[PDB]
């Protein structure tokens, strides 16, 4: 027959290969497809949906709904820091959000992150906050002055209870690793720009919710297994 | 599949606040970099192919490890295995598919048979793997008549042969597989996907007749989805799995442990 | 037939579609 | 033989050049949007940062073995360029390096002036040692080959100038952009260098792109009483761009 | 790729001295044979293809020798290997790539697995090689769940099978690999390419279940660059290498020894 | 299926083969290329760059910058030999130059070599030198008369401090081995044509630098591993 | 397609370019 | 992939076979041919040249 | 020749019809 | 070329006729 | 291409001529 020459690699099983193989059920006709709402075609569709960041991840609020909100105080009359988080998509606390979870199935990422905040106080409660993003190469800011020297938004909480801020892609390389070592993409810090003011007979504190999702910008590459889930034993049948 | 370009942006002083919205609506914000900062014009060049479902699910992963310990004493009485097929017993694969409520795809099955020598030699070993759909007679012994495989599909592997592989078309009686099922039996029992996901069994036997070498044969089964479609995304599993077909997560004398790591103070990143 | 790639050769060798390789995006 | 280079509000003249070298044949230019990664507008200080900065002079004597400086490190303290370098996460720049050394027709000596990209220096000692950050960041002072006891020496770079400080033979150093200053012929060397990196912009504090190495290949000899002469270096950033502004890094 | 022809040349008596120049300029001379001697017309016929980077770097060379000594005592606890991938541990390959400052290419990896029999027979041996990108869980034992390879790429080899081989596309997050890096950590540590060249690990395990034959498996890994590009040539390494990712050359109680050979007198060739 | 016939060679691993193989990271999209100055496409580009020849390779000057220069003397009033070297590209001392190092990765070579010299004395120092190339088949010359009977250049060191001389390809065969046995391509010798003259109060000696590179002519073939580098032990991680 | 050589047959069989053989000069 | 069927004879080494095989020195360019008088193309050319017959083949 | 399927490539390689694969319906 | 049978594909792969398969009747 | 013989199929599969089979007379 046709003289052939066998090439290295022949006969191996590479789990990410793409070859054809004989069908064990010849002539079988599968069930017709019907219309089911909600089809997903690409994982980026999930990365673009907002999910709550467990910003209050301390031992006190840890296995409850409280890890998802921060409490603002009317008794504070100072430019205090309210909270901060690293900007790396798969770092804690972002890691367990939708976008952090999908990012953990890949090795590199790029793009801008959209952070949104929802103020949940009374309709008569007001406040102005400073939301700031500090590009890398420096320690996270400990004073409002140092924070505002970076990218920031001054949020007036009045009739709209929500705001969105974008952390732009500012990196030397086009992509970054989802597992960062001694590396950072920066920080997001929140500060009192003015004060949480309330009229008489109104609760003196109010909560804030923080969401994250990726922009049109966002992209992930090099699929890998996630470090965010385990199997330490058999799964019973 | 292209990611859009970052356009040039200028200092705005306006009445419309694109940054301001209401998330109460259940809609995700539409703010892009250009709305919040004076953006630079960058020509992004990223394909999104690798993030497609075909790419994500189209990778072979282990779904079952079948161990056959060959007994020489009752050679024909035993020496066969039976496994009710499912994608619920190995975590890595299970978690990926459970990111969706319904999935539909063809399956590629690759077998990796390994003979463990427990005697001086292994001789000549040949295995038979038969797919038994629900209702077909399940083998009861190594020499059961069901192994004649008059109409069921069987595949044979002998020592020295490359890894067996074959495809299966989408198998459900429904239009998609149920990754989750909020329902029961016609008898009000078995809550969950145990009802919906009955794909029959994979049975195997050592075909070689009685011989004098003790061996164990471990056949690992790998599954890769092809021509994939999925609907209704779900949050990823946050805890270890404990049972097949059930979302149960409680473990005895052990606290709930998620992948969230705590920190002392929330004002330090 | 021939297809471009992110040019290569490709045809199906089996009679059942389940046998085919990964889908084109 | 006559050069005149005007940069910001600065002008260099040299009546004895071996005309200028443009490293790798590429003239410095601002980063193109097609190669860009970061998405914010880069600040371009122009004439306030793209001008000649003269560093501290070094003395060439008959026992001199060599010196090196690293860029952008050498300019970290230089006016507006230095400021921008630390207020921004990312920076990018090309340079015009003008090395000046005059003598007399009764002096002889020869210097090799090389500009090396990614000059990863070797450590002085054997074993599991690496070069400490401080030692590859000497500032405008640069580093001079002194063969005689320094500190926490397990952190020091090698003094083997004839091995290019990195395990390759001097002698083949000519594979890098370079010029010779042979006293009987010239009194200066001028190298114009574009930005060279595998990323479009980078951290100037953490990564030095070019290393400027000067080595007396033929010793300074003269019967004149003026038997040591200085070597002065003037470097002008070109097309400097910065991005990712925030507080100044200390 | 053609070398130019040597043209005919005649006796010149002129004011222009092509032989005379100034190397102070940092420019290499342009003098050809015809400028210095009365040259003969020769029709040279040499291609320069073999001197191309593709040809020079496009050859398979060993970059790692992975030794797995199978222990029968704690069979599942051990019997796996981990290696942080890099081109710095074997001199022949390392020196060739370090002739350039930056390189960019796809990689072809060929594996040469050799089983050393330490018992009467070797039975049936099967190996699994898995690529673990940075961040993915690294296996801790032979039976780690990470070997399920739900999404990482694994390749299997069994005794009798031809040499495995597969390609990897250019892997960096940058536009080229750094063969040298004059820089540090974000923490001012780890000077060198240790920062820039983090490609993850190559892990392997013997897949066959517990058996009774002691064996050692040495898998040598060969790497060949394809579709190569390189920038900024550098002088070749003149001394033995001592460490990965560092240009250090000093050896304890041993003088610096280059490949230059001395002679007694320079007036005798 | 298609009847085929397996050919000898099948299944072997030849390190210099050229076959396709499956990609382990399907669909992966690599980082875009950006412009980086200094691209090299062919090794001959390196062979054509001048590098200094360690002409003074004696035990006295050996691990220093002095192995790269020769000292001329005004006290010599005679047609003395200053130095000599074999012309074989990979022989010592040429072996460790750029062109000698690249040549050592190949087995055969052909082409002309360009040798350049730079005079580093005072602007008031003068000298005329005889640079000569002796074709093979004879012992290296021991007298200026015998040297000049070959290919040579008389160099007047005046206002230009450099000169280039070309050693033409003169060989029976079209190529020569880079590792020569009992063979030579000839010699280059340097002699005082006149004398190193200096005015009063000027250093009485002056140095000379020697460079080498290949001409348009130059070509190498049959890639092989270099004999100029070793690995006698493991390289620590 | 067919290519000349320093004539032979050659086509790509895989969908990813990294899989291809040595580059044409 | 393409279903194939292995034929008897496969894998054997027949010294008078005629198959292609990979080149161990890729891209190598051999020395040009020069003119050398006396080329022979076929053994019959030698058979057609007279040579002396050792007709007196005795022990003497 | 090429055939559609419930498109793929198919030709007969042997000279006797008994050698052929399953019949088209 | 293609031949009918008591249709199939057939070409000769060797340079000597003795190598060919059975003769057509 | 196809060649006659003392008809058969033949093409070169490698990029270096040394790889080719016996020369045509
Ligand atoms: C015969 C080899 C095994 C074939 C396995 C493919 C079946 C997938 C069914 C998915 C339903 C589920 O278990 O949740
Ligand atoms: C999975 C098999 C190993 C793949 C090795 C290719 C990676 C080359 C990275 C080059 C950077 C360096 O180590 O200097």
């Amino acid at each position: 027959g046709l003289p052939v020459f066998i090439t290295p690699g022949s006969g191996q099983f590479l789990t990410t290969d793409d070859f054809q193989s004989p069908c064990a059920l010849p002539w079988y006709h599968p069930t017709k497809e019907i219309s089911i709402p909600g089809e997903v075609k690409n994982l980026v569709e999930i990365c673009q949906v907002d999910s709550l960041v467990p910003i209050n991840n301390t031992d006190t609020y840890i296995n409850s709904e409280n890890m998802y909100s921060v409490v603002l105080q009317s008794s504070i009359n100072a430019p205090d820091k309210i909270f901060s988080i690293r900007t790396d998509v798969a770092s804690q606390p972002l890691a367990t959000t939708l976008i952090g979870e999908i990012s953990s199935y890949f090795t590199h990422w790029t793009g801008s992150l959209r952070f949104s905040f929802m103020f949940c106080g009374t309709a008569n409660t007001t406040v102005k906050l400073l939301l700031a993003y500090t590009p890398p190469g420096i320690a996270e800011p400990t004073t409002r002055k140092d924070a505002m020297l970076g990218t920031h938004v001054i949020w007036d909480v009045g009739l709209q209870s929500t705001i969105s801020m974008v952390v732009p892609w500012i990196s030397a390389s086009h992509y970054r690793n989802t597992s960062p070592g001694r590396s950072t993409s920066g920080y997001i810090t929140c500060w009192y720009q003015t004060r949480l003011v309330i009229p008489p007979q109104t609760p003196p504190t109010a909560r804030l919710l923080c969401f994250v999702s990726g922009c049109k910008d966002f992209c992930l590459r090099m699929a890998r297994d996630t470090n965010l889930h385990l199997q330490s034993g058999a799964i019973a049948q | 599949l292209v990611v859009p370009n970052i356009n040039s942006s200028n200092p705005t002083t306006s009445n419309s606040a694109p940054a301001l919205d209401a998330a109460e609506t259940g809609h995700t914000s539409s703010v892009q970099p250009e709305d919040v900062i004076e953006t630079r014009y960058v020509q992004t060049s990223q394909t999104r192919d690798e993030m497609s479902l075909e790419s994500f699910l189209g990778r072979s992963g282990c779904i079952h490890e079948s161990k056959l310990e060959v007994t020489l004493a009752n050679y024909n009485k035993e020496n066969f295995t039976v496994w009710a097929i499912n994608l619920q017993e190995m975590a890595q694969i299970r978690r990926k598919f459970e990111l969706f409520t319904y999935t539909r795809f063809d399956s590629e099955i690759t077998l990796v048979p390994c003979i463990s020598a427990l005697s001086q030699d292994i001789g000549h070993i040949t295995m038979q793997y038969m797919y038994v759909p629900p209702g077909a007679p399940v083998p009861n012994s190594r020499d059961d008549y069901a192994w004649q495989s008059g109409t069921n599909a069987s595949v044979f592997w002998q020592h020295g042969q490359a890894y067996p592989r074959f495809s299966l078309p989408f198998l459900s009686v429904a239009s998609a597989y149920y990754m989750f099922y909020d329902g029961y039996d016609e008898q009000d029992q078995n809550y969950g996907t145990a009802n919906t996901n009955n794909m029959g069994s994979l049975c195997s036997r050592i075909v070689t007749e009685k011989h004098i070498h003790k061996v164990h044969i471990m056949t690992r089964i790998y599954h890769k989805a092809k021509h994939v479609k999925a609907w209704c995304p779900r949050p990823p599993r946050a805890l270890e799995y404990t049972r097949a077909h059930r979302t149960n997560f409680k473990i005895e004398d052990r606290s709930i442990q998620t992948a969230i790591v705590t920190r002392p103070i929330i004002t330090t990143a | 037939a021939q297809v471009s790639r992110q040019n290569y050769f490709n045809i199906n060798y089996f009679k059942d579609a389940a046998s085919n390789g990964a889908s084109k995006l | 033989r006559i050069i005149q280079i005007t940069r910001g509000d600065s002008t260099i003249t040299s009546q004895d050049v071996a005309n200028a070298i443009v490293a790798y044949g590429v003239w410095p230019h601002y980063l193109s949007s097609k190669d860009a990664s970061a998405i914010d507008k880069p600040s371009q200080p122009d004439t306030s940062s793209n001008r000649f900065y003269t560093l501290r002079s070094v003395t060439w004597s008959s026992s001199s073995k060599g010196w090196w400086w690293k860029l952008p490190d050498a300019l970290k303290d230089m006016g507006i360029f230095g400021e921008n370098m630390f207020y921004h996460y990312l920076g990018r720049s090309g340079y015009t390096i003008h090395v000046q050394c005059n003598a007399s027709k009764f002096h002889q000596g020869t210097l090799i002036v090389a500009l090396i990209p990614e000059h990863q220096i070797a450590s002085a000692l054997h074993g599991n040692v690496n070069v400490g950050y401080n030692y590859t960041h000497p500032g405008e002072t640069g580093r001079e080959v002194k063969a005689e006891t320094r500190l926490n020496p397990d952190l020091q770079p090698t003094e083997e100038y004839w091995l290019n400080f990195d395990g390759t033979l001097l002698g083949n150093i000519t594979i890098f952009p370079h010029q010779f200053i042979n006293l009987r012929s010239n009194n200066s060397a001028t190298i114009i260098a574009p930005y060279v990196n595998a990323v479009p912009m980078d951290s100037m504090r953490s990564h030095n792109n070019w290393s400027l190495v000067i080595i007396p290949i033929c010793p300074l000899e003269t019967s004149s009483a003026i038997n040591t002469i200085p070597i002065t270096i003037s470097i002008s950033p070109m097309c400097a761009e910065f991005s990712g502004a925030r507080a100044k890094r200390q």
